[PDB]
This record gives C-alpha cells, structure tokens and sequence, in this order.
C-alpha cells in the first residue's frame, strides 16, 4: 500500500476525493511510503 | 552513528572488532587498556578508533515509525 | 658503479612471515628505489572492491550514500589476476562482461521474534536478523564464472564487519558490481594495511660506560638492547634491530656526551601487512615487477617533438 | 605503440642533441627519483633532475645535460636499461630467499 | 629618468596615503595634546 | 594586576580574571577601526579626485586652476625616489646601472 | 582581482591566468598577501575581466603586480616572501648545509626549469664545488649563487651590495660574522637571508634587484625564491615542539 | 523544457522560443532573440496581477470566459 | 561519525553532551612540509578522507504548496496527480502515480518534484527544483486539513537530503580557536610517514602559534598520545595543575613508560625523497570539529543574466546570477592607477 | 546634500563642463586623468 | 608564478570574450567552435556579420 | 594542594616494528 499513518504506523492508501486520515486513529499527517526502485550509487 | 570499517590513519580493517571488544569489556570484566590490545591494535591510530567510539546509532534506531508502539 | 657492483653487495634478509604481515631487511640498496617500492604497494597495485551500488530498496535509518560506501571499504577475497581490466570509455552496453565484473548480492529483512523472554535486551534473541552482518553478502556467478571461481569463492576476507542495524519493518536489498583499481585512484583499492620502512638504527658508545651506570645506562633502552657483558663489565650493543629510538639517554646530563645515535642509511627494514586479498609476499613481487613494467613501456614509445 | 607518453621539448633542446629536456606524461616522484638515480651514475652525464610542474596535474620533467660523447637520447635509454636490470636483481634475490626460507 | 609622469593621479594617492595609514590608530589612547584621528579630525 | 604566571606552566584563577578583563579591551579596540577612519578617506578623495599632473610638471586640478607649480618642490615619484640618494651603491655597481 | 576593503589602491592589481584543474577556490601566490592584507581562513575576493583591448592593456602595462612594488605612501616595498620561507633561507644559507652532487642538482633544477619561462642562457650553468676532497660537497650559498647566476641577463655583470639582517653576531659563537651579508659580483660569500632581505624589507636584495635590473626581474627572482624554499623545506622539514 | 511563443524577428525560423539562455530568449536552432532581458526585482495596495513569464507582468484572473461556468454546471 | 574527546573536561559527562558529538580525534602533526599550510591554512590526508573523515550531510525542507491564492472560498482549482491529456512520459520516471515523487530519487535543477493536473487551464502541469545542488529525496508528508474537508491534499511536504564531503575551501578548527581552511588535499604515499607506518591526518602549520600563543594545544598532543596508548581518558579541567605539577612533566611521564620520546616527539621520513628528516618532529590526537560555511554556500559567477528594471543593471543576487559590485572605493583605486579605461 | 547643491545650480543656469572625474562618469564619458588625457590620430597616407 | 591566479574549472567555462576573426586565429577559433561551450578551450556563443 | 595523582600500573605499549609483547 502506498501511505503510511503517523501516531499508529498503520499503512494504509487514498483515493481522489477521499479524506486524508488514517482508518484506526484520524491521525491527519500521511508519511508516503518508500517502494522499490533502482536508484544507482556510486561507491 | 555506526563504527567506520577502515581506520582513518593507517587503512587497517577495524569494523568487525566493536561487538567483539564490548564482550571482552562485560564478560571477562577487563580495562580499556588490555582489551584493545588483545584485538590486536597495536599502533595508537587504529586504537582510538574502537576506544573513543560514540555508538549512536542505538538511540536511532527507537525512532521507528514501522512498528505500532 | 655498475649492476655487478650492486649484484654483489644487495642482500635481502627475511626475518619472519605469516600470512597477514611480513619483516624482512634490505640491505645495500639507495633510498631512491627502496622508497620507490613503498609507494607503488599503496598507489599502484590492483586489487578488487565494490565501485557500483545499486539500491533496489532500503527502508533502514542509515541513509544510502552511507551504506554503499561502507560496502565498499571490505576487503575481498578474489586474486585480482583472475579479473581484468574495465574500459572506461563504452557506455553499459559493452562496460560490464562476465570478465571484468563480479555480482554481489544482499538481502535481509528483520521482524520480531515472539519467543522473546521476558524483560531481554539483546536484539540477537530479541529481533530476527537484526544485524546485517559482511557475510550476508551472496556471491552470483554470471557467464563462465560458475566454472572459474568454482574453486575458491568470493569471501570478504573479514566476515564480521557490521553493515547495519535492523527494527522490525525494514529491510535491505541492494547489488553491488566489484571491479578492479589502483589504490591511487581511491583508497579502498589498496591491498595493504600500511607499508612503511625505517633505517636501522645505530647506536655507538665513545667511553667505555661500566658498573653502577652502566646499569643505569641500561634501562634508558628498550629490554634487549644494550647488554652488560660480564668480565669487563663494560656496557654492549646486543642488537639494535630491537632499538625503539626514542632519544631517552639525551634526557640525562651523564650520558649526553657519551653516546652518539645515527643510522645505517642503506638497511631498509620493510613491514607489509596485508589488508586481506592478497599474501604480504605476493604484493612486493607486484611492486618489483611493476617497476620494471613502467620502465619498459616508456623504453619503447617513440619520443616526438 | 603510444605517441603520449614522452615527448622531448625543442624549446630546451641544442643543436646537436646533447643537451635535451623531455616531459613525461602519469609520473610522479615514484619514477622520477629512481630515474634519475641510475642516470647520474652513468659517467657521461653532467646533469640531471627531474622537477613537478604543478602537483594537481600530473606531468613530470627529466632534464639531461652531456659533456659530449653522447647523445642526452642515449643517456635516457641507458638508464632505462640499467633500471630494468636493477629490478631484476632484487626479484632474483628474493626468490631465493623465500625458497630457502 | 626618476621623474613625475604627466597625466598621473597624485590627487587620488596622497589622499589614499594619509587615509589608509590612518586606519592604524583608532581612538586607542592611554602637554596633554590631542592624539590620534581626533587630531587629525580638526 | 601584575601576573607572574606564564603560558608554559598556566596562571592562576584569580590571574585569569584580570587577562580576560584586558583581553577583552582589546577587541572593543578593533571593533572601533572599521568605520571611523573610513569617513576620513572619504572626505579627502572626493574633493581632491582630479588633482593631476600637466604636462608642464605644474599639479593642476581638473577645471585648470593651479594647486602647485611642481610636484612637491623637485618633481619626483616616490616610487622611483628609494636608491636615489644611496650614492655608494650607485658607485660599487656603476657598470650595471650604465 | 580585489579584495574588499580596498584602501590603497595597489589592492586592485591585475593578474594573469593560469587556469588549474580539479578545485572549487581561486588560487593564489604568497607574495600577494602584503597588498591585499589576506589571511587564507575564509577570506572571498571578486574578480573582473575586462572585454576590449583597450581595457586589457591597461591591466597588464599599468596595473599589473610587476608594477607594484613599492607602495606610494613611503616607499617601503610591500611584496615579498613569508613564514615558511623566511625560516628555510635561515637554515639553507646557514655555514652547516653541505650538499653533495646530486642534490646540488636537484634543488636547481626543481626551483629553474629553463623549458619554460626564465632561464636567459641555453643550458643550466653550475658552479665548481666549495671542498674538492676527500668529498666534493657544495655550500648553501652557492645555491643562491647558482640561481642568481641563471636569472640575471648574462650581458650585465653580477650585483655589489653589503647590508645587514636581523640575527646578531652573538647567537652563533665568537669571532662569528653571519650578521653581515656581502654580495661581490651575485656571489654570496658572507652573511644568512632573512625577512630583510627577500620580505617586505627596504634596502636587501631583491630592493636591489628591482633598482638594478628593473621589475621584470624583481618579480622573478621572487617567485624562483618560492619554490627553492619550498622544495627545501619538503626534503629537510622544520617544526617547532613542546621542548622548545 | 521550451516555452511557445512566436516564431522569430527574423526570416530564418519558425520555432518556439524555448526559455533562456542565460539572460536573453533563444530559439530552437541556436538564434537568441535580440533583444530584450530577463527583468527582476530584488528587495502598499495588493493588485490582480499574475506576473510570470520572464519577469514581465500578465492580466488578471478571467480565463477564456464561458469555459469555467460550462464545465461547472 | 561523531567521537568522543579523548582529553575531556568533566563537566562532559555530568552534562550529558556524549549523546550529541561535535568532532573527531585526528592525527596532527605540527610541521611545515607542503608549502601549501602557511596563513592559517591546513592540510587533510587524501586517503583518510576517502575513508569516510568528517562526512557531512545539509538537510533542507521545502513546503509544496497550492493552499494559497485562493481568495477563501473557492473550489479546489488544481489538484494533485497525472492528468489524462498528453504530458511528456519522462515525467513519470521521477514521479509516482499521483504527483508526488519516489523516496529516495536523485533530484538535479530541472527534475520535477510535482505534477498537479490544473483544471482551469486543462493542463498537466508541473513544479520544479530550483536550486543547483543535486539532492535526493529522504522524506514526503501528506499534510491533511486541520479544518473541515477540503480534501484533495492541498499542503505536502519534501525533504531533501544533500551530500557535504569536505572539500578545498572548508573550514576546520580545533577546541582552542585554530580556525583554518582546507588547502589541498594531499595523497596518502606524499605524506611523511613515522616509524610505525602512521602518516597524519591533519598537517598544521607550526607558524599559527607564536602569535596567537595556543599553548592549550600542545599539551593537547601530549594527553591525547598518552591517553590513546594506555587507553584512558585524561582530566583537562582548568586549574588542576600548578607551577610545582606542570602537564608536560605529567603526559610527558606517561609516554616514557609506553616507550616513547618524553617530549613528545617522534622520527619521521619524508614522503618525496624517501629520506629521514632532519629534526624529530611532533605529532598527537588533537580533537578537531568541523566547521559549517562550506564554500559551496560562497562562490558565484556571472557573464550575462537577469537585469534590474529601472537602471538595467544586474541584480543582488548569489541566487538569482547577479553581478558582485564596483563601489565607491573600487572606484578611486581604479583612477589612482591611471587606467581610465578599466574605468569605463 | 543633494538637492541643495541642486538648487543653487538651477537659479544659476550653471552650464556643466564635465571635468571633474565625478562628472564624466554621471554623464558617461572617458576620465580625464590617466589615459584619458590626450588624442591618438592616425596618419593615413594620401 | 608571483603575477598570476589560478582559475578553477567552473570560472573557466562561464566567462567569454569577443574575440573577433581574422586570418591569424582562423586556426584556433575553429577549434574553440568544435570544443563547444562545456569543453575548455571552448566558445559558447558566435555574433554574426 | 595534592598532586594530579599517578596513573599506575603501565607497561611497554610501543614495541620495534617486527617485535612483540613476549620478547621483552
Ligand atoms: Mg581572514
Ligand atoms: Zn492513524
Ligand atoms: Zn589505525
Ligand atoms: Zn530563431
């Protein structure tokens, strides 16, 4: 899932027109969260 | 933050010896003194480098906001 | 001068040799190459280290330019004649073969353990893999390396070397594409703790010091030093091989004039230790016959205006 | 074969060649002080030092001055050799004494 | 041959020659004269 | 406030108060040299700015009126004046001047 | 260049490039910091660069740093050489610096290089050595003798000075003479270099060497100086301890 | 990364003149647009203006007219 | 990588500031070797930098906002999230699925950090990077409205996170005011070696002391040599020692025991040549700390760029390309030298 | 002050001649001093 | 040297000069066109007749 | 006043380059 709660740490994803809280708490600040990509380094 | 793999000065590989060096602190019940040299650190650049470390990474690591607390 | 006026005098003298370190004198050779020899084992020497990091995920608290230079500070065990040597000029479609390159892989994701006792502290028995160790590192065979390095395989040369720290929730997975280099182009290329020499010292004693002060005349050294040898109860150099020099004598008014400390100024008591590739033998045959590479690719490039 | 690496300056060069200045191209004190230790012992040569234009590029000058009876070419070359022969009697020495050991 | 240029700035240079010594002492004191760029402002 | 303390051996606590009471006396004293002796300056090489030497040696400001009539009283430069009275180094080194 | 505050006007002097490789700062040489009054933590100064060609001879004829020697309030020169190099000429130019034959060579040639820039002969001349047996060694003060030999034009003959410095003959032991410095024909024979010679200092050698041979030369002899002192000092390094 | 606009002051395009090279308008094929500069203005009565483009000053906040009250209803 | 101070006062630990550490023990000698440490300048190892010496990261938060300007009462004009018309595809490289970008991508000045689809003007449109500095991406918040509704993600917030390796321009210092710059950094095989095989970290100048009389950071080398060897920690409070007790007869006793030179000295080669030096020369752990003011945050160049309106000169500028200035002063130097043509 | 120095200029109809430094950098000139203080002609034949 | 200054790599690629074209740097302002604006010795711009 | 006190219980922590701890 794409977002993540702030206070509880449940994850957790919106829509368009939908309400920006959480689903366990109405916490209202939504971390997004870190997927997988390919971001390259150099040692 | 974490103990540096390669000690600045001389090159020597000194990240393995932290875990190492605070079992041969609690267990055996040593000093600074003994203890390093028993790793084998025998010049005083790659020596400070186990002695004079701030682990702080430990107190990083409570901060966590992928786990329910 | 002539090479058969040094072929007589040179005298090399190994005095001990392990796997990890070597000692061993040269004696009657100039400054100019015996420290022409120092600095080729730290710059100019190949060996192998992780150059390129690719991050597939990394939720961890250490960041990931941290985390893939720390990767690339560990000490590989490849015998860098069996790689060769990358071409910086392709782009990736002829950059990486099966014979420059060598595919690391790691992966670990760390959740809680629930057969937890109560009240614990320890993450060993209080986390599942907490600490992402060196020898989670997973060597990948690509092309005809399954039937090259089936004899030895890729092991960082010291296993315990602590990456990162895990809580539950996060993990690592990254590839790493280790290559060859000159320790003049990074420092984690160099194969070598530290390489140095010292001159022998000499210590020569102008009046005969003998009884109570020659006691005393003693122990202004390292034990092993000086000897007291009975009978003419006068004060002798056992060796100086095992002088520390430290200039204590010239701290006492009674000994100032006395004894004079010099050097032999052609005995160069090399000291390699290896950092983990290579045998501390191997890399001072790398370094003389490096030597006479770079002089014998510049005797045959014709000189132009 | 590389045109790159030496090239011999005409600025710094006489007539008849026996006084000549070269510049030498990813070398540093590691070459340039063992060159030019087994140049001077060459009994010909009057002259010889190399010097670092500028430490962050990387060049190298050898400066050979003749009485002579040769070239400065020659007097290069022949160090050259003699410096090949140099390393190979330390690897020759050190055989033995590992085997030995 | 130790002569003045015609067309120089000897305007701008003795102007610059007595400002520029004088940042060198400022108000720094200890007859009973007065001292200093305070003087020097009369 | 005489301190016989030194640096190599380290003064006393109540020394230490009476060297930081001067040590700060000093910089207020820098704090002061910024901006007054820049007024000064500033007042000089407005009016004077045009003050140039003719071609007849005169010292004459921009709209022609005369300040001197030779610059200084013997039409010199200072910066060509240094080895102009310095009569013996002249004569040990007369080959290399002529 | 120019460095704010600009008092005097010989803080705005004109330079020529020299464009380096691998770096974020300009750099600059040792023997500008009396002008601009820099201290190498942090100081800034800009830069201009002027379009026409009327505006580049002007920058280089009128107000370069070959010009600027002697500053206008006085007359006192403010260019010259600074910490590590008044303190290397103290030791080379001492009586107990005794060169053998390849280093004599190697501190010539590493501080003249004549393919490049200035060296008015052909070759690199030398001088013959101070002791012939049983050991033939040089003195420090025919390095400075050799360098002055290649930089002057060879159609003028040598500099006659006699002048001072600021060590007293009692630092180095009776009957000493080291406090009077002697230049017959540009051959040091008696005397050590200091800051009132080759400083900011009126009335020493490279004063002279400006007066004598114009400011050409000035400026040259000061930058060889440079890179003598300074491959010097890298050879035979200079600290200063707790014992002390 | 362009910016439309006209064609060019001259003969020799059609383009659209892409945004800046450093201080002036360029076109695709190399002609910077001669010649006008980037304005700024580095440091009252608020107005209705929009300024955007290169520092110059745009119109108020009408857009084309029936299109926002079509597409509301 | 923080360590603690090995010659701490003890107000250290009852104070509790081993939880934030401000620097690292270094390796200095004091010695004039490069030529290039002289005026207050210093000299870092090459390959003790690249081993990771005093790495540095600049975080840095900018608030995406389109909250504003919108006159308290109208409709949601533009929204977050890709669009349906066409929009150049590389966009999506960058950018997740509802214009918002990828944690942990690597930003450059031209590379998008949003995509908000308009409305009112039908578009795809975009938002932009503007500083110059390559960033990453560390942190995204979703800020909801602490009001009613109004619930198409109005207020996020990015964070980026900028690499600071130590470069030539930046500032270091130890504990007693030696401010210096970096100078160059200099190759580990150059560097004079001991008899032990450590070659510095940190070559100071020994002309920095004698007018600034930092005696603190002699005895500094000394308890930091002697507390490294028999690995403890040593008592620097002010006022513990005396005429009778002095610290060099103190430290200096240590070391003769762990058989070393009394005085703190220690034989030392050159790097060049291969010879020894002349004189014994000084070395010791000395507690550095690194400075902020990087040199990034300083130069600035320009050639042609945005002008002023009403006098058509450049602008104040260091973010907006502007010209530096010729003042008042700048002006009476250029006609006391004669030239009057750099005058115009 | 500058719009007392103004002031008296306008009631006076002082015509500028542009010879100070000050003045021909107001106006955009080349200086007097230095430099700007002869004419180079050229000597082109017939 | 004592009259120079050594301007790093990200000066040297900014700053320009006109430097007109006649028949004795020919040579050389066809290889400062070449060079392009990101490559020193380079050109960055060209103004026509 | 009492002294900054001794530190004891040392030993030889620096050896010669190819020496150890048991041969002295
Ligand atoms: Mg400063
Ligand atoms: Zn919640
Ligand atoms: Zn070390
Ligand atoms: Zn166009």
């Amino acid at each position: 899932l794409k977002y993540i709660c702030a206070e509880c740490s449940s994850k957790l994803s919106l829509s368009r027109t939908d309400a920006v809280r959480c689903k366990d708490c109405g916490h209202r600040i939504l971390l997004k969260a870190r997927t997988k990509r390919l971001v390259q380094f150099e040692a | 933050m974490i103990v540096p793999v390669r000690c600045f000065s001389c090159g020597k590989v000194v990240g393995d010896k932290w875990e190492s060096y605070l079992n041969l602190l609690q267990e055996d019940e040593l000093d600074e003194g003994t203890a390093l040299s028993r790793l084998g650190l025998k010049r005083y650049c790659c020596r400070r480098m186990i002695l004079t470390h701030v682990d702080l990474i430990e107190k990083f690591l409570r901060y966590n906001p992928l786990e329910k607390r | 001068w002539n090479v058969e006026k040094f072929k007589k005098d040179f005298e090399v003298n190994i005095s001990s040799l392990d796997a990890r370190e070597a000692n061993f004198d040269l004696i009657n050779i100039d400054t100019s190459i015996a420290n022409a020899f120092r600095r080729i084992m730290i710059s100019e020497v190949p060996s192998v280290a992780a150059e390129y990091v690719y991050f597939f995920n990394n939720t961890s608290v250490i960041q990931d330019e941290v985390l893939a230079h720390r990767i690339g500070l560990v000490p590989l065990k490849v015998d860098p004649d069996m790689l060769t040597w990358v071409d910086s000029n392709l782009p990736d479609d002829e950059k990486f073969t099966d014979e420059n390159t060598i595919v690391l892989s790691l992966n670990v994701k760390c959740t809680r353990n629930p057969d937890a006792p109560k009240g614990s502290t320890d993450p060993k028995e209080l986390y599942n893999n907490a600490h992402v160790y060196a020898r989670d590192l997973k060597f990948e065979p690509q092309g005809r390396q399954s039937t090259t390095f089936a004899d030895c395989p890729v092991v960082p040369a010291d296993p315990d070397i602590l990456l990162a720290k895990l809580r539950p929730g996060q993990e690592i997975s990254l590839k790493a594409h280790c290559i060859l280099g000159i320790g003049g182009d990074h420092a984690k290329f160099s194969p070598v703790s530290t390489a140095s020499y010292r001159l022998l010292p000499q210590i020569n004693i102008l009046q005969p010091i003998k009884g109570e002060s020659a006691r005393r005349f003693q122990k202004c050294f390292p034990p092993g030093v000086i000897g007291i040898d009975e009978g003419s109860d006068e004060a002798y150099v056992k060796d100086a091989r095992k002088d520390t020099v430290s200039r204590e004598v010239l701290r006492y008014e009674e000994f100032a004039d006395k004894v004079k400390l010099g050097r032999v100024r052609n005995h160069f008591i090399f000291n390699v230790e290896s950092a983990g590739a290579m045998t501390p033998e191997e890399i001072f045959f790398k370094s003389v016959r490096i030597l006479k590479n770079k002089a014998e690719y510049l005797k045959n490039c014709p000189i132009t205006q | 074969p590389d045109r790159e690496k030496i090239k011999l300056l005409t600025q710094a060069t006489s007539e008849d060649g026996t006084s000549a200045s070269f510049q030498i191209v990813e070398e540093d004190h590691t070459l340039g002080n063992a060159l030019r230790y087994v140049i001077m012992k060459n009994p010909d040569v009057e002259f010889c030092g190399y010097s670092i234009p500028h430490p962050s590029e990387n060049l190298l000058n050898i400066r050979i001055q003749t009485y002579g009876e040769t070239t400065a070419v020659d007097a290069l070359q022949k160090g050259l050799k003699d410096l090949m022969d140099l390393c190979d009697v330390v690897e020759s020495k050190f055989t033995e004494k590992i085997k030995s050991m | 041959r130790s002569l003045i240029n015609p067309g120089e700035a000897v305007g701008i240079i003795a102007s610059q020659s007595v400002g520029e010594p004088s940042t060198q002492m400022t108000l720094n004191t200890f007859a009973n004269v007065t001292l200093g760029i305070p003087r020097l402002r009369e | 406030g005489y301190v016989k303390g030194r640096f190599y051996s380290g003064i006393k606590p109540q020394e230490y108060y009476f060297h930081c009471m001067a040590g700060r006396e000093g910089l207020i004293d820098t704090a002061v040299k910024t901006s007054r002796s820049g007024y000064l300056q500033r007042c000089l090489t407005k009016q004077l700015e045009g003050v140039h030497v003719s071609y007849d040696n005169s010292i004459r400001d921009a709209d022609g009126t005369l300040v001197q009539f030779m610059y200084g009283g013997d039409a010199i430069d200072i910066t060509k004046e240094s080895h102009m009275t310095q009569f013996e180094f002249c004569l040990d080194n007369y080959y290399a001047l002529l | 260049m120019n460095r704010q505050p600009t008092l005097h006007k010989a803080s705005m002097m004109g330079h020529k490039v020299r464009v380096l490789p691998n770096e974020k700062t300009l750099r600059l040489h040792y023997a500008n910091t009396g002008a601009y009054n820099a201290d190498f933590d942090g100081d800034e100064m800009n830069m201009h660069f002027p379009q026409n060609e009327n505006a580049r001879a002007e920058a280089l004829n009128l107000a370069n740093t070959d010009s600027q020697y002697l500053t206008p309030t006085s007359g006192s020169p403010v260019r010259g050489l600074i910490q590590d190099h008044i303190s290397a000429g103290v030791w080379l130019t001492s009586k107990d610096s005794f060169f053998t034959r390849e280093q004599y060579q190697q501190y010539i040639y590493g501080c003249i290089r004549p393919e490049d820039g200035h060296t008015t002969r052909s070759k690199i001349v030398t001088l013959p050595p101070t002791i012939f047996k049983p050991y033939p060694l040089w003195t420090g003060k025919q390095i400075i003798t050799t360098v002055l030999l290649n930089v002057t034009p060879p159609d003028m003959p040598g500099i006659n000075l006699i002048s001072k410095n600021k060590i007293k003959n009692e630092y180095w032991g009776k009957g000493s003479l080291e406090n009077e410095v002697l230049f017959k024909d540009g051959a040091l024979l008696c005397g050590i270099l200091d800051k009132s010679q080759y400083g900011a200092s009126k009335y020493g050698i490279v004063h002279s060497l400006h007066e004598v041979y114009g400011p050409e030369v000035a400026a040259k002899v000061l930058s060889v100086l440079g890179r003598l002192f300074t491959n010097y000092i890298t050879a035979t390094a200079f600290t200063c301890g707790m014992d002390d | 990364t362009f910016i439309r606009g006209p064609i060019c002051g001259t003969d020799n395009c059609p383009s659209r003149l892409w945004r800046i090279i450093d201080g002036r308008r360029t076109c695709q094929y190399g002609h910077v647009m001669e010649g006008d500069v980037e304005f700024n203005d580095d440091e009252t009565r608020r107005l209705n203006l929009t300024t955007n483009a290169t520092g110059s000053f745009q119109s108020s906040q009408l857009t084309n007219s029936q299109l926002l009250q079509q597409q509301q209803r | 990588t923080g360590q603690t101070p090995i010659v701490k006062a003890n107000l250290y630990d009852d104070y509790g500031m081993d939880n934030f550490p401000n620097g690292f023990n270094a390796v200095v000698a004091v010695i004039s070797y490069t030529g290039y440490d002289m005026d207050d300048a210093m000299i870092i190892n090459k390959s003790a930098d690249e081993r990771g010496f005093g790495y540095g990261t600049m975080y840095k938060t900018e608030k995406v906002d389109l909250a504003l300007n919108r006159n308290r009462g109208d409709p949601i004009t533009q929204h977050f999230g890709f669009g349906n018309d066409e929009w150049p595809k590389e966009w999506l490289e960058k950018l997740d699925e509802d214009g918002l970008p990828y944690i942990g991508t690597y930003v450059e000045e031209g590379d998008p950090i949003c995509a908000y689809f308009d409305d009112t003007l039908n578009k795809t449109k975009i938002k932009t990077y503007h500083s110059s500095e390559p960033a990453y991406i560390e942190e995204v918040n979703l800020i909801g409205d602490e009001s009613n509704k109004f619930q198409e993600l109005q207020t996020v917030s990015i964070k980026y996170r900028i690499r600071r390796t130590p470069q030539i321009g930046d500032k270091f210092s130890s504990r007693h005011g030696q401010k210096g710059v970096c100078s160059r950094k200099w190759p580990t095989i150059d560097m004079p070696f001991s008899e032990t095989g450590i070659q510095p970290d940190i070559i100071i100048n020994p002309h920095a002391f004698p007018s600034r009389m930092t005696i603190g950071m002699f005895v500094e080398s000394l308890a930091g040599k002697a507390g490294a060897l028999h690995g403890i920690a040593q008592d620097s409070t002010p006022w513990i020692f005396n005429e009778d007790d002095t610290p060099a007869d103190y430290f200096g006793e240590q070391l003769a025991k762990a058989g070393y030179n009394y005085h703190g000295n220690e034989p030392m080669y050159s790097g060049a040549t291969g010879e020894e030096l002349r004189a014994d020369i000084y070395v010791g752990v000395v507690y550095y700390q690194r400075l902020r003011h990087m040199v990034n945050d300083k130069f600035q160049v320009r050639s042609t760029g945005p002008v002023n309106s009403l006098t058509m000169q450049p602008v104040k500028g260091r973010k907006r390309h502007g010209g530096i200035r010729v003042g008042e002063m700048e002006r009476d130097a250029l006609i006391g030298h004669g030239t009057s043509f750099l005058l115009q | 002050t500058t719009c007392q120095f103004l002031t008296k200029a306008v009631l006076d109809n002082e015509r500028e001649q542009l010879d100070s430094p000050s003045a021909r950098i107001v106006v955009g000139k080349l200086n007097n001093v230095g430099t700007g203080s002869f004419d180079v002609l050229a000597k082109v034949p017939n | 040297e004592t009259n120079e200054i050594g301007v790093p790599p990200v000066f040297a690629v900014k700053l320009t000069y006109p430097e007109p074209v006649t028949a004795y740097n020919i040579a050389e302002l066809r290889q400062a066109v070449i060079n392009g604006p990101d490559k020193w010795p380079g050109a960055t711009q060209i103004q026509n007749e | 006043r009492k002294d900054v006190p001794k530190v004891e219980g040392l030993k030889l922590e620096h050896f010669a380059t190819g020496y150890d701890a048991e041969d002295f």
